[PDB]
RNA sequence: GCCGUCGAAGGUGGGACAAAUGAUUGGGGUGAAGUCGUAACAAGGUAGCCGUAUCGGAAGGUGCGGCUGGAUCACC
RNA sequence: UCUACCCUUGGUCAGGUUGAAGUUCAGGUAACACUGAAUGGAGGACCGAACCGACUUACGUUGAAAAGUGAGCGGAUGAAC
RNA sequence: GUGAGUAGCGAAAGACGGGUGAGAAUCCCGUCCACCGAUUGACUAAGGUUUCCAGAGGAAGGCUCGUCCGCUCUGGGUUAGUCGGGUCCUAAGCUGAGGCCGACAGGCGUAGGCGAUGGAUAACAGGUUGAUAUUCCUGUACCACCUAUAAUCGUAUCGAUGGGGGGACGCAGUAGGAUAGGCGAAGCGUGCGAUUGGAUUGCACGUCUAAGCAGUAAGGCUGAGUAAUCCGGUACUCGGGCUGAGCUGUGAUGGGGAGAAGACAUUGUGUCUUCGAGUCGUUGAUUUCACACUGCCGAGAAAAGCCUCUAGAUAGAAAAUAGGUGCCCGUACCGCAAACCGACACAGGUAGUCAAGAUGAGAAUUCUAAGGUGAGCGAGCGAACUCUCGUUAAGGAACUCGGCAAAAUGACCCCGUAACUUCGGGAGAAGGGGUGCUCUUUAGGGUUAACGCCCAGAAGAGCCGCAGUGAAUAGGCCCAAGCGACUGUUUAUCAAAAACACAGGUCUCUGCUAAACCGUAAGGUGAUGUAUAGGGGCUGACGCCUGCCCA
RNA sequence: GGUCCUAAGGUAGCGAAAUUCCUUGUCGGGUAAGUUCCGACCCGCACGAAAGGCGUAACGAUUUGGGCACUGUCUCAACGAG
RNA sequence: AGCUGUGUUGGCUUUCUAACCCGCACCACUUAUCGUGGUGGGAGACAGUGUCAGGCGGGCAGUUU
């Protein structure tokens, strides 16, 4: 059985990163409630 | 012509391949090779458009010379090569300025010819001068559709066209479809029919050269649910219950046509065509 | 008396040829012609016959080639 | 990032086995030219590990594992992984 | 809380002597014993982020115990001009100045950029620590740049973002040349036996790199003035080195490694240490080192470093010597696993490199080497019952939904083989025989001057057992039907098929800004293809065929 | 041959079949015994010619019936090992 | 019923070029097969497009039975 998260360093920041959030516009509708709700951590 | 197989397996059973006879220095000239990646129906928004592509063997485009510019120039005919994007075969003439290019192949073809509008231009095999300083009854192949554009009609392996007559602008054309078409008079022809005449009797044999030459499968209708076929399930196999058989999406396919009302063609084609 | 070579019969197995037989089945001759039509021999009333196809309950009919072993006036 | 097709760039398959086209020599040919012996190494070809699968069956079922292990089983130079 | 002191304790060989301690089947040291050995062994990617290491700990975590630890406290650990990346280049893709489209948001795209899983790219042996090593230091190197320089040559030079070559490529097979590891006999060191006997008889080893000079088994092509250049085309009369090349030879090396002698210390602390000699010869030889060469059809990425050529810039640099400079990031540790993805110290899954001896065609099988481990619950008794295995009298499918499970057949070498067919096939058809060890003669390759060595096949003679592929590994077969032609593919996790694909047959639509499809549009796919080619509907190799009806 | 009607109103080939209700059709073969199986008949409840009809060597982890070989599946169970 | 020919209405055609259109040729922005600008060559008041109107439309939606 092989199972459903197989880490990578660069498809977690080339995806979920800062510079792909605030590429588009909805990316930076995100940050912008996840600096709201006070989080610690904003861009995975 | 064709090389048989003998049925050493079931798999080359009844496989029939095409001799390579009339290919001559097998391996290409390497400064007029451009690269060619592939694509199965992706297009710019990376869906599937045009269905049944993909895989295969890697290809690589070979640069050819539709335009026949450089009037008046004697042109060798060296080397009768192999061309895979394309049915017939290729030449590689050379002209007088050492300007080496590719011209496809009509019939036959090894002696030298010559490219001119008018001069005398020299009417044989493989030799291209405009629909004006034709004479009818005179087989070309690879004319011209707009002046200085390009050949487009008639690039096939084994097609051809012939000239009827001449109109008050325009000429007359016999398609190979069996069409007759006016095209306009300074359009230019190869003279000649287009060699490699042995191609449709390729008994494929196998469903793996059949797909390694670019192909996929193509599930038929009968067989798919009603979600994506109007030629839904039913119990048991079943007959088609619509009054017309239709693609898969929507329109009608046996039967009805197609083109519409289009600019520069009524007024063109006047005969249809006889299928 | 024991050991060995050769050795009939027997047992094992896959074949080869004729013969006896078998549910049904296809033509053939024989009779007695009752049943259904007239296809030949007169120009037999669509002139016949030999090859070769295709169709029909039944002889047979039509097509394309050859033959006179084809009447009339032998088809001048 | 699992899976489904797909594009660009790489990697991997112990061994053993039959013997297609052709080519050459000899035999007859000079007619309508086809038999044998060598050589050649063809294939979604045969037997078999790695490797990829999941047919039968027993166990497991508050499992060792929210899909598995034991004995066997199919593909294995390609429409392969 | 009851269920209950019940079910469990997560594959698997341990036994004892000594220490240690308040406490020991479990921790450490010793001897014997067993298990993997195409891996349970040895290096590197992915991923994790201090786990690695020494000194102290025993409350929690560990399916028990614990003096122990991948757990807690203190103090430490990762060294590069040469390895893997960046200062170099481009694939698929992504982003895009002007531009073109769209209620706004925004979508597409040209020049230019980004992007290695690929091309280019200068260093190797030995020593050492408690934890790092092509990184630190021992000995020899090499590429780029700078500065002094002398022999200096002087229109000699430096040459583009530009013209050209070049780099530059698929799968398959066979015969080679050399080397790596292997095995034997005879260089050297040590021991020669207290179980009958034996003294050419017993174990162990048989060295060396990159650089830079040499000459090489094979592989590939034969040579002159004229029409952004004198180069690359083109065409003309005449007409024996050129590149690329595994390997080897000295030197590198008076050096460094070495199975061991022999010279020093408290438990020889289980160690440093000073000097110390060997390194022949024969064979069997690859999957390593060429896409080389022949063949086949499905016709097998681009750009740079590099080499010439001129437009131009200038008239300043060979060789050799000497000194000097060379940056950023990742290095510890596990890495088929107690440290990664499965909640766990979970019988699963996790790309690649190295891979020896005996028997064997072999990376199969059985037993071992180098090298690791003994599986974090044990002790007793050997009842029923479940689970994994072994044998059985006479009979042999009588069992049962059904020969379901097991049992038999199994390797190599021989004799012999039917119907049927698309002439290939059927076919491992079936049914049969032989194999062990010792001794005598003879015909067979290669190596070699030859004794010598490895590869083998024949008859004959003889011996022993119940049994000679004596253990493990390796097809049961036959007759007649049904469906589908074939190999393939399908319901990750109750259905692998007679369903889907298929090669072939047809039918219809498309004259090119093609029909068709995605997208409100721009733009794209079809295709850098053009009726012997493209999209769709049905049937499903091959053979013989496909009948009437258009209300 | 008569006659009603339909737009004409099942041709070659197969037939108790993956198609047949009644039906365990019927006669033959196979077994000591055969509602399944194989060869035939045809009265096709309701086969039929590209939702193809009829045949077929080779190939199948396919489905159905019969033989030899081998055996704790069985009559009938017993003993031993972790 | 049918001749003639003027004042006004609605068509069918036929040809010319001035809009508009070209995924048509060299040329410049530029050592870009995108774009805009420029003499051609093609086709031409049809096509594309805006508003209105009629007809097909289980390709797709909302619901009843
Ligand atoms: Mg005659
Ligand atoms: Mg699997
Ligand atoms: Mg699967
Ligand atoms: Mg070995
Ligand atoms: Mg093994
Ligand atoms: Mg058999
Ligand atoms: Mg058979
Ligand atoms: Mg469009
Ligand atoms: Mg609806």
């Amino acid at each position: 059985v092989k199972r459903t998260y197989q880490p990578n360093k660069r498809k977690h920041s080339k995806v979920h990163g800062f510079r792909k959030r605030m590429s588009t516009k909805n990316g930076r509708k995100v940050l912008a409630r996840r600096r709201r709700k006070g989080r610690k951590v904003l861009s995975a | 012509a064709i090389k048989k197989y003998k049925p050493i397996t079931n798999g080359r059973r009844n496989m029939t391949s095409l001799d390579f006879a009339e290919i001559t220095k097998t391996t290409p000239e390497k400064s007029l090779l451009k690269p060619l990646p592939k694509k199965a129906g992706r297009n710019n928004q990376g869906k599937l458009t045009v269905r049944h592509h993909g895989g295969g063997h890697k290809r690589q485009y070979r640069v050819i010379d539709f335009k026949r510019n450089k009037d008046g120039i004697n042109a060798k005919v060296d080397s009768i090569q192999y061309d895979p994007n394309r049915s017939a075969n290729i030449a590689l003439v050379v002209y007088a300025d050492g300007e080496k290019r590719y011209i496809i192949a009509p019939k036959g073809l090894e002696v030298g010819q010559i490219v001119e509008s008018g001069a005398e231009a020299d009417i044989k095999v493989g030799n291209a001068l405009p629909l004006q300083n034709i004479p009818v009854g005179t087989v070309v192949h690879n004319i011209e559709l707009k002046p200085g554009k390009g050949g487009q009609i008639a690039r096939s392996a084994g097609a051809s066209a012939q000239v009827l007559g001449k109109e008050g602008k325009y000429v007359l054309i016999r398609l190979r479809s069996g069409e007759v078409r006016m095209i306009l008079s300074t359009c230019r022809a190869t003279i000649g029919q287009v060699g490699n005449l042995q191609h449709e009797l390729v008994n494929v044999g196998k469903a793996g050269r059949s797909r390694w030459k670019g192909i996929r499968p193509t599930v038929r209708g009968s067989v798919m649910n009603p979600n994506d076929h109007p030629h839904g399930g039913g119990e048991g196999r079943a007959p088609i219950g619509r009054p017309s058989p239709m693609s898969p999406w929507g329109k009608p396919t046996l039967g009805k046509k197609t083109r519409r009302g289009k600019k520069s063609s009524d007024k063109l084609i006047v005969r249809g065509r006889k299928k």
